[PDB]
């Protein structure tokens, strides 16, 4: 005996987390801050001065 | 002279995310760093705990600089790149023929009376690239990219250089267009926005004019003709 | 060598993983060495070694090893990813929502799943591989050629299968950035579950 997941009840409560008839505006961000906190990502830097060639 | 511990890292991590950070969002930043990783907060330290981070950003070529936005007149934040070098122009933001749209754009900002560059100039300036040339709809979401990334302020189709991009590119600017950049004649730094002398044409910083005039026959500190604008 | 000039060096090296992180592509050990190196690289393991010091102790970074064979680096934080954190929300924030949901779909399936169901699955989201999206853009592009050059997704052709076909695998920046377990608790969360609801991926996730 497996636990089987089941990919349709996963998009219905992404879209319920996502807000909803259609999706705010926001809704993939909304998703993304909740992934975040479950990755390890660095900041990346970024800079105007010393970027031209040349 | 505090060791740099994870409440500086945590701090550095969102200024590096954000580019630049107004002033009362930067406190209220270094507050809660503080209490995230259990050091001791002090209200009091702000410039020592700052202080730490650059130190340690020095031979980096980086630093967390404080400047003073043109228009609101409040503090900022930034941590900005201080080299040009062969590693800095292997940055991947921004494509050649972006780059020179963004430093003849700048240009004609520095060189403008107001400070804004409009959306047709710009277009001009696009059309005029010696580099690979930009359709309208690829310029337009090149600006949004600037704007997106606190290099451009944007204002109804007009743009003028982001606070973030005068403190980072302040002394660039002023050595690079040393001919044509504005100096304000109060504080001796770099002027986009400004009140000129209709006579003289000298600048001084729209915040400036208001210290150094506040007089009911205000007249121009370089030429003494009377004061043309509102103080 | 004087202290200056590999003091100099390393310094130079610390900015060159900066700058080549910036859109999370791997860095060759080969590369940092040849290109910033250069005539240092009789102790180019003590120069990394000091610029791997620097990014810990100043930024909270992690240098890890994605791949033994090919030596290629990446950065990834040592400071655990809050709510509240002080980080910018922009367009990378919405890209890793749609790489979660990837992962998750893989992870949960036994960590392989078809390319069929994987925009099957995303067709749900309001997403199809080639019409424009008014978040992603061209999301095809995304899901099978920035989420793999940046190794979260690895993009394989399903072996002697006579119309060619591909099917999707965590590429070894997802196992470096997140883990099996915090996937699990993603899906948990979302399903308004507990973790040891899913008996057979929870044990997978433990091992
Ligand atoms: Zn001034
Ligand atoms: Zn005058």
């Amino acid at each position: 005996h497996m636990t089987v997941f089941d990919p349709t009840s996963f998009t219905a409560d992404l879209l319920s987390f996502m807000g909803l008839g259609y999706l705010p505006t926001d809704a993939w961000q909304k998703l993304g801050s909740e992934a975040e906190n479950y990755f390890k990502r660095t900041p990346t830097f970024h800079f105007m001065l010393g970027s031209f060639k040349t | 002279m505090d060791r740099i511990n994870e409440s500086h890292q945590r701090f550095l991590q969102a200024l590096m995310s954000h580019g630049i950070m107004e002033g009362s969002a930067v406190r209220a930043l270094h507050r809660h760093c503080c209490e995230l990783h259990k050091v001791h907060y002090m209200h009091d330290k702000l410039d020592d705990f700052v202080g730490v981070l650059n130190r340690h950003l020095q031979p980096l070529f980086m630093t967390i600089e404080k400047g003073v936005g043109e228009e609101d007149g409040l503090t900022y934040y930034a941590l900005v790149n201080r080299v040009e070098n062969d590693i800095t122009k292997m940055a991947s933001d921004y494509a050649e023929n972006e780059l020179e749209l963004f430093r003849k754009t700048m240009e004609l900002i520095i060189l403008s009376d107001n400070g804004f560059a409009t959306s047709i100039s710009i277009l001009n300036l696009a059309d005029e690239l010696q580099s690979k040339k930009m359709k309208k709809k690829e310029v337009e979401q090149l600006l949004q990219s600037f704007v997106q990334e606190k290099w451009l302020i944007g204002r109804n189709g007009e743009y003028t250089l982001h606070t973030r991009c005068i403190m980072e590119l302040e002394h660039y600017i002023r050595n690079t267009y040393q001919d044509v950049a504005k100096i304000c004649n109060v504080c001796r730094k770099v002027a986009i926005q400004s009140q000129l002398c209709e006579n003289c044409g000298i600048p001084l910083h729209l915040q400036c004019a208001g210290k150094y005039f506040h007089k009911a026959n205000p007249t121009c500190p370089n030429c003494n003709e009377s004061w043309p604008h509102e103080i | 060598h004087s202290q200056e000039q590999v003091n100099l060096k390393v310094g130079e090296v610390v900015q060159y993983l900066l700058i080549k992180d910036q859109k999370k592509l791997p860095i060759k050990r080969a590369d940092i060495v040849r290109s910033v190196i250069k005539e240092y690289k009789d102790i180019y393991p003590e120069i990394i070694h000091r610029a791997q010091i620097t990014l810990q102790q100043v930024f909270g970074f992690q240098l890890e090893e994605i791949d033994t064979k090919s030596h290629i680096y990446i950065l990834t934080n040592k400071l655990q990813r809050v709510q509240g954190d002080g980080m910018r929300v922009d367009e990378n924030t919405s890209k890793l929502g749609l790489l979660m949901v990837i992962l998750s779909l893989i992870f949960m399936k036994g960590n392989t799943a078809k390319e069929s169901a994987i925009w099957e699955m995303l067709r749900r989201l309001r997403i199809e591989p080639g019409e424009m999206h008014s978040e992603f853009g061209d999301v095809k592009k995304l899901v099978t050629e920035e989420f793999v050059k940046q190794k979260y997704l690895e993009y394989n052709k399903v072996p002697h299968i006579d119309p060619v076909e591909y099917e999707f695998r965590w590429g070894q920046r997802a196992f470096k950035e997140t883990s099996k377990m915090k996937v699990l608790e993603f899906v948990s969360k979302i399903q308004q579950k507990d973790p040891k609801s899913w008996t057979t991926q929870y044990k997978d996730a433990q091992e």
